[PDB]
RNA sequence: UUCAUCUAGACAGCCGGACGGUGCCAUGGAAGUCGGAACCGCAGGAGUGUGUAACAACUCACCGGCCGAAUGAACUA
RNA sequence: AUACCGAAGCAGAAUUCGGUAA
RNA sequence: GAAUGUUACCGCAAUAGUAAUUGAACUUAGUACGAGAGGAACAGUUCAUUCGGAUAAUUGGUUUGCGGCUGUCUGAUCA
RNA sequence: UGUACAACGGGGUAUUGUAAGCAGUACUGCUGAGAUUACCUUUGUUGUCUGAUUUGU
């Protein structure tokens, strides 16, 4: 057994705690250092191997790729940090004036029984000329060194019975922390898309809690060197609008995703599998730095995508395939 | 990834006109760190076999043998998962100079590409 | 005229490529040494098609044809066939063949005049070859080997048979095929002369290990010089 | 075995051999001493066996090699050193078998080393001789007796030094003195598509070198090309050279002899007295005469539906130094991928990106895909519209 | 602590002289310097090493222009 | 447990030795 | 899972467990070397084996649910 | 007290290949049928939406 991955004690929460960020680039424009989303099932994808010298070089090759259910990231605040001899410390936290019901639920377990006195008087302080809630920005500018944005996911968009919001801190790539806080404030209550941070062929890393076998499993894990193959937009239609297979369909498997994960929002395709099963929230990061190897730098296309259901063994790809061979079906037509 | 299917000593069929009828895989090369679990042959693998039925030169003397078929369903990166007639092999020197002047039956694409001379001596592919 | 090459430190020159008087076919990979010779001897007078057959690197042994056209086996993929049709000019035909055996180069020896095929060739395929290639088809048993193309090589100007070919067979076939025949070797005595070299009526390529006497014999028999 | 030699292991006489084992190796006390003896003795035996096996024996190889070793090193000493090494190994085995057969136990192990050192250290002189001969035998040329060979003999530095250099690839000093070429020289050249080897020797003027050359000439089948000069190179008169050539007369005639020469032309008649020799003028600083001599030596040793050629095919001229240049400009071949688009002969300049759907959600597109199916499109479609007058669902 | 050098120039360090008869066996080259056996004419070995087939050329030990007083070798602790 | 240094008449391949280190 | 303010959310980390591992192919190669066979090499690329984490794209030992097969029988086929 | 919770049959999904009968020509058209469907789905109807304890510088 691995010595580093011991003891095997289970994680304390579904969300995996991120404790490392890709340094701090003082020259890059302001951008998010990571992304948050939810994990769906898995599928299959094939692409052309442009890698030189490979056995399957310049040939179509099948690769296993998972699908991450990514809801839009709506900013709710930002957190500043200051260097100290006792380690990094969060000097001040601020919020985006207004908070959705899902965000308020995160602070409540018996939400229905509670009088729902969530963020309210704080908004009353904001409901004026600003003063303290505006001087906090100046205080952050004066002393802060690294600023982490505070965002939550649109859980109600995800097909999850649990409507409680999930929130985590994300560091800002850009320098000039004044610009960091200015951009964060301007983005208060705004919605951020995947294209604003990640991009196709980027070697992102995945971190999440492992599957529980029902103590084996249910522990946080980090997987690095995973290449994105296509930015997905499940809000629209015809997600399979690739250059090949001009018979546009949807990435959703027949009858919906197995067990759970009926995609109804943005999604992303990532090379290989991801730790943990569906219904688990997964955070994405740029993998610190980008390797210069062809396996990490080369860009890839996409073609065949499997759509047959897995509620059994799998056969039918689309409902329109059932005709001709079955003759008459008086029960239906 | 190389599986652990066919073990040492499998009396696989012979598909060459050298006069051999069966190939007993007495020895398998490439057995390095795969301890505890016995090695296994595979398509295009470097293995040696002794012809059970044949002349004395091929009895008690171990010579390399190249496997051209496996019968057992195998995974492929191309996305195909079919299988064909049966497992087969040929007797050749370590450099691939097959003694048999002709080869019968299909030859796996996995081994044909990595053994140019073996493929050249075979007509049926896949 | 004959060239020297060592594809990826290998010796089977003809396995990874096929050549005719009007077009050239070569395998694909990472090494450029093998592709260098074709440009050196011809530059771009004929299309040097970098292509694979059925996803295999044994393109030379998997394809048979002559100046009048080319044909590919069943296992060739739809993408392969489409890109081959988009690689060859309209003046050159392309054909697909359905049969149990697939290695056309190992099954059929093709020249500009007469095509030699495996004796078990089906009637349909036997008659099909003549139309596209415009050549006669006669079953052949060179050297008493059922797989004539697995080791033999026959250019339009002659025929370099593998060393296992008997003298009587060469004498019988020289006056029947109307072409000269000589038994020799390549790659410093390799018996598979059909894999270690490619030869036509003006161009030839041989492995690095090929000795001077073999090169001279190949040049003289085929009337290159 | 190999005509040349270099794989022979090296020998480090005296302290080095002892250390190689001492440093490696360095009632349970008795067992530990037994284990130590079972390792030191085995190491010594392995070293002795490696020394014996690696070093070839004078009389165990080809008689020509035996003679060559005899004339280079000391004949008797070569066998004496081997006998001494064998005796040392036997004594080591005897010592090991003797042992095989606190205050008191402390002295048990000492005797083994005390006697192994006595056995071994005394072999320094034979070991020194072995090491000395190892260096000389590890660089012997390829004096192959089987392949056709030619030799040259005569007075040293009469222009002979440059003859082999100008006949085949070789570097020979032309400095004039007793023997500029102290040892044998070998050169390889190809004729008639078969290998020919040229070898040279200083000459004969006794000394160990003279006997070595004489025995090499006699044992081998190589022809001897005696060297002379029409001019007076080296300063020796024609009579002295003729007498020296006659000195080699008793054993040179059976090798298909020739003579190469750089009132003057009349005195050479004495050289022609031997019917077997052939004499011709030549020079060591030019190519035509040496090549003629080489060709003559090789000749002497030899006895010991119509074709289709397009005009464009012959129009292009062979390139004079390529894919190497293209991929080199592209930053490498193995590190660079192959390219298809825009290279292969596209059917047309319009559809540069045919993407073949190759999927029908149940079957491959190519199962029925075909071009110019417009006529079928205006006929088959009527089957899905004529249902009004029938209805196949019934 | 013993011996030695003593502005008749201590020791380190630069430049020069380092010659003559001249040598025999190995003869193939060996002349100081691969190996046989050990003089002296006037600060200098028939030679401590480098190196050439060997002379060739540098050299240390010995002296000279040279520097301006402690210094070189072994011991006692 | 593997390799890193210096040496061998170590041309290359290849080999041995003194130190580091398990 | 017990206690310092009640409760809960997001964070820092004193501290401790450490992880990778071996072979193979191209190009530098028939290059430097070298009479000759034989054959360097850095760097740039492509794979698997030893071991570790993952998930089921596929495979694999692994809802009597759909087709029918036997017996006691409802009388009689439908059960 | 809003498609908030949950029942359903439907719909997709997975599975099977000629079921109950009737057309007699000693198995033939309905009939690749009916069918279940603890995975997704909850579209219309329909039911529920109110309890005990404790905490508090």
């Amino acid at each position: 057994g691995h010595l580093g991955f011991l003891p095997r004690k289970r994680a304390a929460s579904i969300r995996a705690r991120v404790k490392a960020f890709p340094k701090d680039d003082r020259s890059k424009p302001v951008a998010l250092t990571s992304f948050l989303g939810y994990k769906a099932g898995m599928t299959t994808i094939v692409r052309d191997l442009d890698r030189p010298g490979s056995k399957f070089h310049k040939r179509e090759v099948v690769e296993a790729v998972t699908v991450v259910d990514t809801p839009p990231v709506v900013v709710v605040g930002v957190v500043g940090y200051v260097e100290t001899p006792r380690g990094l410390r969060s000097l001040t936290t601020v919020w985006a004036e207004h908070l959705s019901d899902e965000v308020k639920r995160r602070f409540y377990k018996n939400w229905y029984k509670s009088k729902k006195k969530a963020f309210t008087k704080y908004s009353a302080k904001y409901a004026q000329d600003g003063a303290g809630i505006e001087r906090e920005l100046a205080r952050i500018k004066k002393y802060a060194s690294v600023v982490r944005v505070l965002v939550h996911t649109q859980i109600r968009k995800t097909p999850l019975a649990q409507k409680k919001a999930h929130l985590a801190e994300i560091q800002l790539n850009g320098g000039s922390i004044s610009e960091k806080v200015d951009w964060a404030r301007e983005h208060f209550e705004k919605t951020v898309a995947v294209d604003s941070v990640f991009e196709q062929n980027e070697m992102i890393d995945a971190i999440a809690v492992t599957k529980g076998h029902g103590q084996r499993g249910y522990h946080s894990r980090t997987s690095i060197n995973h290449k994105i193959y296509r930015v997905g937009k499940g809000d629209d239609e015809a997600n399979g609008a690739t250059s090949f297979d001009r018979t546009k369909k949807t990435i959703t498997p027949m009858g919906g995703f197995v067990h759970y994960g009926e995609i109804k929002n943005d999604f992303i395709m990532v090379k290989g599998c991801i730790p943990g099963n569906r219904k688990r929230i997964v955070t994405l990061r740029k993998s610190l730095y980008t390797n210069t190897s062809r396996k990490a730098l080369e860009e890839v296309s996409l073609k065949w995508i499997d759509t047959a259901s897995k509620f059994g063994k799998g056969r039918f790809q689309t409902p329109a395939e059932k005709h001709a061979f079955m003759g008459t079906l008086k029960k239906d037509l | 990834r190389i599986s652990l299917g066919l073990p040492v000593g499998a009396i696989m069929n012979c598909a060459d006109n050298s006069g051999a009828r069966n190939l007993y895989i007495i020895a398998v090369k490439g057995s390095g760190s795969r301890l505890n679990r016995l090695p296994a042959a595979s398509l295009g693998d470097m293995v040696m076999a002794t012809v059970k039925k044949g002349k004395p030169e091929l009895r008690k003397k171990v010579m390399p043998a190249i496997v051209v078929r496996q019968a057992k369903s195998w995974r492929r990166r191309d996305g195909v998962f079919l299988y064909f007639e049966d497992n087969a092999g040929v007797i050749a020197n370590p450099k691939g100079e097959m003694k048999g002047s002709a080869i019968t039956g299909p030859v796996g694409k996995e081994c044909a590409d990595l053994w140019p001379r073996v493929a050249s001596n075979s007509g049926v592919v896949v | 005229m004959a060239t020297r090459t060592q594809f990826e430190n290998s010796n089977e020159i003809g396995v990874f490529s096929k050549l005719t008087n009007t077009y050239c076919l070569v395998a694909v990979g990472g090494s450029e040494n093998f592709y260098s010779a074709f440009e050196a001897e011809l530059g771009d007078a004929i299309p040097i098609v970098h292509t694979t057959i059925a996803g295999t690197r044994i393109i030379g042994r998997m394809t048979a044809g002559n100046r009048r056209g080319l044909l590919v086996p069943t296992q060739t993929t739809d993408q392969e066939l489409q890109h081959l049709r988009n690689s060859l000019p309209d003046s050159v035909k392309i054909q697909r063949v359905e049969e149990r055996l697939s290695a056309l180069g190992n099954v059929i020896c093709c020249n500009d005049y007469v095509a030699l095929v495996h004796p078990d060739i089906d009637r349909e395929t036997e008659e099909l070859i003549s139309d596209v290639l415009g050549v006669e088809v006669f079953r052949q048993t060179i050297s008493g080997n059922i797989l004539v193309g697995s080791y033999c090589s026959l250019s339009n100007q002659g025929g370099l048979v593998h060393p296992q070919t008997s003298v009587q067979d060469q004498e019988e076939l020289s006056s029947l095929l109307q072409v000269p025949l000589v038994a020799g070797t390549v790659n410093r005595g390799s018996s598979v002369v059909g894999a270690g070299m490619v030869v036509n009526d003006y161009l030839a390529v041989t492995g690095l290990d090929t000795t001077a006497p073999e090169l001279s014999v190949i040049e003289s028999i085929f009337r290159l010089q | 075995m190999q005509l040349s030699w270099k794989d022979i292991p090296t020998v480090a006489p005296a302290n080095d051999l002892l250390d190689i084992v001492l440093n490696r190796t360095q009632t349970r006390i008795r067992a530990f001493y037994m284990r130590k003896v079972k390792y030191t003795g085995e190491g010594f035996v392995e070293k002795f066996e490696d020394i014996l096996k690696g070093f070839p024996n004078i009389n165990d190889v080809h008689p020509f090699h035996r003679d060559l070793m005899d004339t280079l090193y000391e004949k008797n000493h070569y066998k004496i050193s081997l006998a001494a090494i064998s005796r040392a190994k036997s004594l080591v085995e005897q010592v090991a078998r003797d042992y095989v057969r606190l205050f008191q136990c402390k002295q048990l192990k000492r005797a083994a080393l005390g006697r192994m050192a006595t056995i071994v250290k005394k072999l320094r002189d034979p070991l020194a001789y072995l090491e000395q001969v190892r260096q000389h035998i590890g660089r012997l040329p390829s004096i192959d007796p089987n392949t056709r060979t030619l030799l040259i003999c005569g007075y040293p530095n009469v222009g002979k030094s440059s003859f082999l250099r100008c006949i085949t690839k070789s570097d020979v000093d032309v400095q004039p003195y007793a023997f500029t070429t102290k040892s044998l020289y070998v050169g390889h050249f190809d004729y008639k598509y078969l290998r020919f080897q040229a070898i040279d020797t200083p000459g004969i003027l006794m000394n160990n070198i003279e006997m070595q050359s004489i025995y090499a000439i006699a044992h081998l089948r190589s022809c001897v090309l005696y060297f002379m000069d029409l001019s007076e190179q080296c300063g020796f008169t024609i009579e002295a050279q003729v007498k020296l050539f006659h000195s080699i007369k008793p054993l040179f005639a059976n090798k298909s002899v020739m003579v190469v020469i750089n009132e003057r032309a009349q005195l050479l008649e004495s050289v022609k007295e031997v019917p077997g020799v052939e004499i011709m003028t030549s020079s060591c600083q030019l190519e035509e005469n040496v090549m003629e001599v080489r060709n003559k030596a090789c000749e002497k040793l030899l006895a010991s539906r119509t074709p289709f050629i397009p005009e464009s095919v012959k129009n292009l001229k062979k390139y004079d130094p390529l894919a190497r240049d293209i991929e080199a400009e592209n930053g490498g071949a193995g590190v660079f991928n192959v390219n298809l688009k825009d290279k292969y002969l596209l059917e047309d300049d319009e559809w540069k990106n045919d993407i073949m759907p190759e999927i029908l959600d149940g079957k491959n597109v190519y199962d029925f895909l075909d071009p110019e199916i417009a006529a079928k499109l205006q006929a088959l479609e009527e089957e899905e519209e004529k249902l009004e007058n029938e209805g196949f669902y019934n």
